[PDB]
Order: C-alpha cells, then structure tokens, then sequence
C-alpha cells in the first residue's frame, strides 16, 4: 500500500529519505483506500526539495489526520481550505520550507496547539501580521519560536517588531444586542465591520429554518455594512444564534444575536 | 505586435443562494495580455490561467442579492485595454422556478491507476433539458483540447480515456439551462502512479 521512499504504519507515513518526487503520499477499492486513510494520525515529510506545493485535494483522505510535518522541503504555498476536511488536526510543522507568506485561514477550522514556522523566507507584509499577533497573544506556541521576516531592502527584522502601519483586526459592531420578533413578521438587523484592510463581512447563518436575505449597506472605504433581513419568520427559529463574522487579512471578530420568536 | 482580443467572453449566470457562479475570461495577443477581475472575501475567489491571460471568477456561497452585480473582466497589455461584462443573478430556494436545473446524482470519489479509463459521473434533470458541463479544480474542462482522449457523455459523465498525473483533482459538475445554474457538490479523482 505505500508508496516508495516512505516507511508506512498502520497510523503513521514516514518520508524522510531524500526524494526528487512532487506527489503528496498516495496509499494504494475506492471505500478501501478512504477507510485505510481514517485510520492515519501522522503524516511526516522532509527533505523534499522538489514538493513545491500542498493542495486541498492531498490533505482531504486523511480525515483521522492529528499531525502534519513538512519539514526543510521546498514548499512554496499552501492552497485554501487544505485542511478543511483535516478536522482533528492540532500540531502543524512547516519549518525550514520555501514560505514567503502565510494565511491563517488555513488553520480557521482547527485548534492549532503547535504551528512552526521557523526558518522560511518570510517577507514582511500586512498578510504576515497574524503570525506577530498569535505570537503576542501566545498562541499555538509561537510565543517560543524565533521568527524573522525580510523588508525588500533586504533588511531582517524580528517579527515581534514588524511595524506596518494600516494593518489591523477588523472591528465588528451590530444594530441589536438581542432580538424579539413575533412570528410570521419579519425582521432587520445591521452588522458592519470597519478596519484596515477593509473587512469583508457575512452572516454566517445557513442553517437558519427562515427565509431570509443579505443585502451590503456600505463599502465606503474602512466601513463594510451588511443587512440581514429575516422574512415570514418561524417560530422554529426561537433561540437561534445569529452570528456575524468581520475578516481581513490580519483576522476576525464576530458578534453573536440572540433571536427569541413567539 | 497586436492589441488584447477575447477569445473567452463570460457569460451571465442566474446562480441559486448557497451554491456557485463562475465567469470565465480569457484574452490573447502580443504581448501576451493580462486578464483581472472587478473588498477582499474568501467567497469570492479569482483562478488564473494561461499564464494570467485567463481568470476565472468563482463566486461561492452565493449570498442574495448582495451578490447580484455586473462583473467586469479586463484585458491588458501595452497596445490596448479592454472590458467585458457579466451579470450575476441569485435566485433564494424558494424563487426557483419549477425547471431550474437540479443534479439528481452527482460525481463520487474516484481512484485510478495511471493510463487507465476514468469516467466521473454526473446526472441532471430540468426544463428545458439541462445542459451539462465540469470544472477540475475551479477552471472549466475543455474536451476539445485533449484531443479525443476527454469525452463528454450524452448522459452528462467525463470520460477520461487515458489516465495522466495532471487529470488528478477535484471535479465538480455544472447543470446549466435558460432558468439558471446548478452545481453539483465536489468530488476528487486520485491517479495513483509508479
Ligand atoms: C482501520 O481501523 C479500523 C478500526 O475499527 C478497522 O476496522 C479497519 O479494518 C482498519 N482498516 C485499515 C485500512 O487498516
């Protein structure tokens, strides 16, 4: 079942000999090969000068996935929503790579306990300021780790001391604390998300029984506005959560409203 | 020397909330031309090609009617600038008119060896009849281009003739008629090599 270079356990694929190959470990019968890589918690790379680059496509079999090591390889950049379908993923190892840059919306539906970035080429830039702050707020053990990134004069600097200016998380404000509506009438509330980079904004409320409409009020520039109108509401929905999330590429805040209806 | 032209104009799409809407642009000339897309949004998601003389817009999940809009695709180079339009509509679930495309069996995880037959399964349903096309990896398959060795099925499935490492990724398949578009959820095909 494993593929050549690698050392393959029942919950473990080890591929540190050197290697010239780009393919992410492929085991190998379509429910075989699914139920073979549930089973898989470790996946560990290294010295894979010529793997350039992690797709959502490679990730997505290993479902039961609990550690990724790529490690001093060539790895460029990451695809969106990679780990997406890697759920139980908690420690990420992508040091000694070719990383320039870096998005924590990769690792937005994880609890990262351990992310290491060490040794990329990492270049300053607002899209690398979540690390500075994640390192501030001690988060997924970067605190720890020694990081630096490179201003285009080729300068280094630590990244407890990058300074780019207009480069911040988003805020996030909304028209109601909670919300009362009689059944079968409708209802309007506003969120706006303001900062710099702009936020985009949404309401994060599919699974809501209403009918239900979202309609942007502004994109003045460092304002987003977003109205989410409830219409003929069920009672059905009596308790639900609407949620509000405001994300630029530095991060995201949310704002929750409770709806009670009658 | 030559100024940008569209080979690829895109075309309106009337989406469905929650699902998808992509437009597709592609320009040609010399220099080679390049083509871009017009608040930065995750749901919102610009896929090059051709050396950044093609991009695709993929719009997902579609919100109502904030999304709805004119999208502007525009090609460049040093001899010229050029626009096209597109207008995207997005109908809730309850406005759907009673033939507005609808995937009754979508594709499913698929693992083949290298240079063997591939086929991706798709089925839809809709008046009139709709019309089926797929996506590998966001951008659009193009039968014609293989050539012969990537078939669209009377049916509605993708035939993949002989299997090669750059057929692997995620498919996904497109019922589209007159009433709007639907797509079918995401499904991967490995291509396992020695
Ligand atoms: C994976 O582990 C489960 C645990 O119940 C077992 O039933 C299954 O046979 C295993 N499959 C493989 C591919 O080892």
């Amino acid at each position: 079942g494993c593929p050549a270079n690698c050392l393959c356990s029942k919950t473990d694929i080890n591929c540190k000999k050197p290697d010239d190959g780009n393919l992410f470990p492929l085991l190998e019968t379509s429910i075989q090969i699914t139920d073979i890589s549930r089973n898989i918690t470790s996946i560990h790379i290294e010295n894979w000068k010529n793997l350039q680059t992690l797709n959502a496509v490679d990730m997505e079999l290993y479902t039961g996935l609990q550690r990724l090591t790529i490690r001093n390889s060539g790895l460029r950049n990451i695809q969106p929503r990679a780990f997406a379908k890697n759920p139980h993923l908690r420690y990420i190892d992508l040091s000694g790579n070719r990383l320039t840059t870096l998005s924590w919306q990769l690792f937005q539906t994880l609890r990262l306990f351990d992310l290491r970035l060490e040794r990329n080429p990492f270049q300053c830039s607002c899209d690398i300021r979540w690390i500075q702050l994640w390192q501030e707020k001690g988060e997924a053990n970067l605190q720890s780790q020694q990081l630096h990134c490179m201003n285009l004069d080729t300068a280094v600097i630590l990244l407890r001391n990058m300074n780019i200016t207009q480069c911040d998380l988003p805020e996030i404000s909304v028209s109601h604390v909670n919300l009362t509506v009689r059944e079968g009438e409708n209802a309007v509330i506003t969120c706006q998300g303001s900062g710099s980079p702009l936020p985009d904004v949404d309401w994060t409320v599919a699974d809501l029984h209403s009918i239900n409409t979202h309609q942007t009020n502004l994109q003045w520039t460092n304002v987003h506005a977003i109205q989410l109108t409830l219409v003929n509401v069920t009672s059905e929905d009596n308790g639900f959560l609407l949620t509000c999330i405001a994300e630029n590429v530095v991060g995201m805040s949310q704002a929750s409203v409770l709806l009670t209806v009658y | 020397e030559s100024p940008p032209v569209f080979i690829k104009k895109p075309v309106d799409q009337i989406g469905v909330s929650g699902g998808v809407a992509s437009f597709v642009c592609q320009a040609t000339g010399d220099p080679k031309p390049r083509v871009t897309w017009n608040v930065n949004s995750q749901r919102f998601e610009t896929i090059e090609f051709d050396e950044s003389a093609g991009a695709v817009l993929r719009i997902q999940p579609l919100r109502t009617p904030r999304d709805e809009n004119i999208y502007e695709c525009v090609a460049q180079n040093p001899h010229g600038e050029v626009t096209v339009h597109a207008k995207l509509t997005v109908l809730r679930e309850d406005q759907l008119p009673p033939g507005f495309p609808n995937i009754d069996m979508g594709p499913q995880l698929k693992v083949v060896e290298r240079t063997r037959t591939a086929t991706m399964l798709c089925a839809a349903s809709g008046n009139p009849d709709p019309e089926i096309t797929w996506f590998k990896d966001f951008l659009p398959v193009d039968p014609s281009t293989s050539n012969g060795r990537i078939k669209q099925l009377r049916s509605g499935g993708l035939q993949i003739e002989s299997s090669e490492e750059t057929d692997q990724g995620k498919y996904e398949c497109v019922a589209s008629n007159s009433a709007g578009v639907r797509y079918s959820s995401p499904a991967n095909l490995y291509v396992r090599v020695r």
